[PDB]
């Protein structure tokens, strides 16, 4: 199951 | 044995062409389960390991939302990073990034990882404790902040120690049949001589799974490794493995140099003799 | 930019016997960046017919792929793999050497 990414830009 | 599942993502830049290329890759263990490629007609995560294939639609509803999302994430990293580091926009540019976890024997969580990389070098990446970051260069430090003050360490972390070691024993139990399996290698040696007065003894490990291994050659039952020459463990193509191991020997001295290989498959460890 | 050489593996997916089908795989690693050709070569002639895995990395952010393809191996017949990418100046051909 992926991570729920949300608003992860660098 | 222990386990580990892993995500795998990849985004090149397209100087010229818009879209970033994509490829998003799942593991368990050393088996590949799922894969999302930019440049394929379905656009949704596609399964790759039959035990796989029973999750219902909204594994799959799921599983393209948040692979879209790590996309689009990536591809305005792309341009971010660009600044960051001054480049045109006339190259092409890497990002990687990998999270997983791990756990032991008794599908106990053992570690959690995520790491991000541009053009190939560490970027920035959680640290052992999964609570804080380590920062690269002055570009990641900015990026340190930013992910701080979204605190995207703690939802890693709850990420890491539950969600994924959750899903993980289920793949497991799942697709127990071949995830679960071993099989030893099918082991044998080759002899030759290149003139006629030193020899090469090459030790094979054939259709193995897991992957994980050791062969070595000893002297006079001594640890010799450093007059050897190994390969990297390498994919048969069929869901096995297979790794050699060789040795230079001057003909007429090889019973005091022989093979050693362990591995999870066999009740004990094999020698070897020519 | 940091880039690294691919290494390449030409072998076969079974020990191979002369006259049986098989698979022959070119397996190449620790490379960057992942735009990569490969050709598998019969006779110094390339085949049609060849897939690969999915772009994959290891620990250190090298890339590594596997293109194999179903081939049968006479006794006469050569094979071989052929690499180009951005660090070779010039492609690598390595041969498979069935009795390594």
């Amino acid at each position: 199951l992926l991570f729920n990414i949300l608003g992860g830009w660098v | 044995g222990s386990h580990s599942m892993r995500y795998f993502f990849t985004s090149v830049s397209r100087p010229g062409r818009g879209e970033p290329r994509f490829i998003a890759v799942g593991y368990v263990d050393d088996t590949q389960f799922v894969r999302f490629d930019s440049d394929a007609a379905s656009q949704r995560m596609e399964p790759r390991a039959p035990w796989i294939e029973q999750e219902g639609p909204e594994y799959w509803d799921g599983e393209t939302r948040k692979v879209k999302a790590h996309s689009q994430t990536h591809r305005v990293d792309l341009g971010t990073l660009r600044g960051y580091y001054n480049q045109s926009e006339a190259g092409s540019h890497t990002v990687q990034r990998m999270y997983g976890c791990d756990v032991g024997s008794d599908w106990r969580f053992l570690r959690g990882y995520h790491q991000y990389a541009y053009d190939g070098k560490d970027y920035i990446a959680l640290k052992e404790d999964l609570r804080s970051w380590t920062a690269a260069d002055m570009a990641a430090q900015t990026t340190k902040h930013k992910w701080e003050a979204a605190h995207v360490a703690e939802q890693l972390r709850a990420y890491l120690e539950g969600t994924c070691v959750e899903w993980l024993r289920r793949y497991l139990e799942n697709g127990k049949e071949t995830l679960q399996r071993t099989d030893a290698p099918k082991t044998h040696m080759t002899h030759h001589a290149v003139s006629d007065h030193e020899a090469t003894l090459r030790c094979w490990a054939l259709s193995f799974y897991p992957a994980e291994i050791t062969l070595t050659w000893q002297r006079d039952g001594e640890d010799q490794t450093q007059d050897t020459e190994l390969v990297e463990t390498r994919p048969a193509g069929d869901g096995t493995f297979q790794k050699w191991v060789a040795v230079v020997v001057p003909s007429g001295q090889e019973q005091r140099y022989t093979c050693h290989v362990q591995h999870e498959g066999l009740p004990k460890p094999l020698t070897l003799r020519w | 930019m940091i880039q690294r050489t691919p290494k390449i593996q030409v072998y076969s997916r079974h020990p191979a016997e002369n006259g049986k089908s098989n698979f022959l795989n070119c397996y190449v690693s620790g490379f960057h960046p992942s735009d990569i050709e490969v050709d598998l070569l019969k006779n110094g002639e390339r085949i049609e017919k060849v897939e690969h895995s999915d772009l994959s990395f290891s620990k250190d952010w090298s890339f590594y792929l596997l293109y194999y393809t179903e081939f049968t191996p006479t006794e006469k017949d050569e094979y071989a793999c052929r690499v180009n990418h951005v660090t070779l100046s010039q492609p690598k051909i390595v041969k498979w050497d069935r009795d390594m």
